[PDB]
């Protein structure tokens, strides 16, 4: 390919490398273990303070 | 180091960063290396040949299997055999 | 190449005026350096700086496109070129950023619900964010917002920055014909001159020939600002874009910049933040303690008097002058919306905002549904 053809398949996958490592990122966020680890932290430092 | 060495009005001598980053590489600290990159530094204005080589020839952090690697080919190149201790790996 | 032959750029050809010190010019550059017509004798020229800047370092790499532009040019060329060229849409809403060019520190959580309203509000109505363009105090606030943004987010939040041509560091880093140039995010702390922003999406930086002098873009940002605001929005109602002046800290020049926005036809609502300081928190001071708008008591009046003095670090008369332009603005005391951190100021950023806009278009409420269905705001 030439190099504006080369510049625009670089540029894609930086986008697909963004939106998978960020959409990996929320799934982990939105499991239910992640949820119910930060919900106990967050009702034990709540308890103490 | 986030909290109190990068906080904000903080003066940086130039070359200092590039050295804390060269340690960090060497030393095998991800998140050094993650926050030295984020508070300005850049890999194509640091990495240089010599500085790659210094990499490759470090003796810090893990252990790996580089070595027998380069004994390996040296000897396949050159059939000499072990490596002297005092080698440095182009 | 219809940038080059469609923009224009100055440069200092100068009798070379010491003033102060023999090297420094009436445009600050070296005395051997060189190479308005008012002591600087510009001399206009295509320009050569224009393209998409690579953000070096800083974290996550983000491209920027950027033009250098004359600050006496025509804007609608300039929106022209932000339409067809940078392939912008037409924002349903514009925000204009004003702050300190001084850095400053805020409250943690005064800066997180700033951050999270001003990504939230240039995210949903698919706003334009209007800021000074370098990498100093208000805009480097709206740059980490920016880089939360591109943490926690899917979005492209469209945020030019207009800077001055001349005060931004590595000029010879920049120079090029639609090509891209590597930029570093390094800021030596010896030199003045300041770096541009990472996190910013276009650059509309202005030259009026000089260097290290601010000054080259407030007039036109402003006239660029008029001529969106002039252009009627996809609804097709009758009413332009609205335009939103969000304010935090400030100066002495951010009052007057208030004082042009409140007194303008068609009226710019104007949105502060408390427990920044400075101006922000001498303008809430006086909101709270204003009762029928320009009816202020002799007791407050002195109080404001002794803060100005006192923050400000000004004399008498430069206080009691700023205190005339802060009753001139207060006259218009229903366009300032005014967030305070906690209490019952909204909660948020973003309700200020909208409500700001909705009363300050002042219109009807088919108007006012048109602009919340252009905005996608079902809960406004």
């Amino acid at each position: 390919i030439t190099d504006d053809e080369l510049k625009k398949v670089h540029d894609f996958e930086e986008q697909c490398i963004e939106e998978y490592f960020r959409e990996k990122d929320d799934r982990f966020n939105s499991s239910n273990d992640e949820r119910i680890r930060v919900t106990s932290e967050r009702v034990e430092n709540m308890s103490m303070r | 180091a986030r909290s109190q060495i990068f906080i904000y009005g903080q003066q940086w001598p130039v070359g200092s960063l590039e050295q804390a980053m060269l340690d960090a590489l060497v030393l095998d600290r991800v998140d050094f290396v993650k926050l030295l990159i984020e508070n300005g530094v850049s890999m194509h204005r640091f990495l240089t040949i010599s500085r790659l080589e210094e990499l490759y020839n470090t003796r810090h952090g893990p252990s790996n299997t580089l070595y027998h690697l380069v004994r390996d080919v040296k000897k396949r190149e050159y059939p000499k055999g072990n490596l002297p201790p005092d080698y440095r790996i182009s | 190449s219809w940038i080059e032959r469609a923009f224009y750029k100055r440069e200092c050809v100068h009798i070379i005026p010491s003033t102060k010190d023999p090297h420094r010019c009436c445009c600050g550059r070296l005395i051997g350096q060189h190479v308005w017509s008012i002591s600087k004798h510009t001399q206009l020229s295509p320009t050569d700086a224009f393209g998409t800047i690579e953000f070096q370092g800083g974290g996550h790499s983000n491209k920027a496109m950027y033009v250098r532009v004359s600050f006496d040019t025509k804007p609608d060329l300039l929106l022209h070129l932000m339409t067809k060229e940078w392939q912008l849409e037409l924002p349903k809403l514009l925000i204009s950023v004003h702050g300190g060019l001084q850095n400053f520190e805020l409250q943690p959580k005064l800066k997180q619900v700033f951050g999270k309203g001003l990504i939230k509000a240039a995210m949903t109505t698919g706003a334009w964010i209007f800021t000074g363009g370098v990498n100093t105090g208000v805009i480097r606030h709206v740059g980490d917002a920016l880089k939360d943004h591109a943490s926690k987010s899917r979005g492209k939040i469209c945020t030019i920055g207009i800077a001055p041509w001349g005060i931004v560091e590595n000029q010879e880093d920049l120079i090029g014909r639609d090509v891209v140039r590597p930029y570093q995010t390094m800021s030596n702390p010896m030199s003045k001159l300041t770096v541009l922003n990472s996190m910013h999406s276009h650059f509309i930086l202005a030259d009026n020939g000089t260097t290290g002098k601010y000054g080259a873009e407030v007039k036109l940002r402003r006239q660029l600002e008029k001529h969106i605001s002039l252009q009627k929005i996809n609804t097709r109602i009758g009413q332009g874009v609205p335009v939103v002046a969000l304010i935090v800290e400030g100066g002495p020049n951010v009052i007057s910049i208030v004082l042009e926005y409140l007194r303008d036809t068609p009226p710019v609502p104007v949105v502060v933040c408390d427990g920044s300081g400075r101006a922000s928190d001498i303008l809430a001071f006086g909101h709270k303690y204003s009762e029928e708008g320009g009816l202020i008591n002799e007791s407050l009046r002195d109080q404001l008097l002794v803060t100005i003095q006192k923050t400000f670090t000004y004399t008498r008369t430069q206080a009691q002058h700023l205190f005339i332009i802060l009753m001139e603005c207060m006259k218009k005391k229903e366009l300032i919306t005014v967030f305070r951190m906690g209490s019952e100021g909204h909660q948020d950023i973003d309700l200020a905002i909208l409500t700001a806009l909705l009363k300050g278009a002042n219109a009807s409420a088919p108007d006012q549904l048109s602009l919340a269905l252009a905005w996608n705001r079902v809960d406004i």
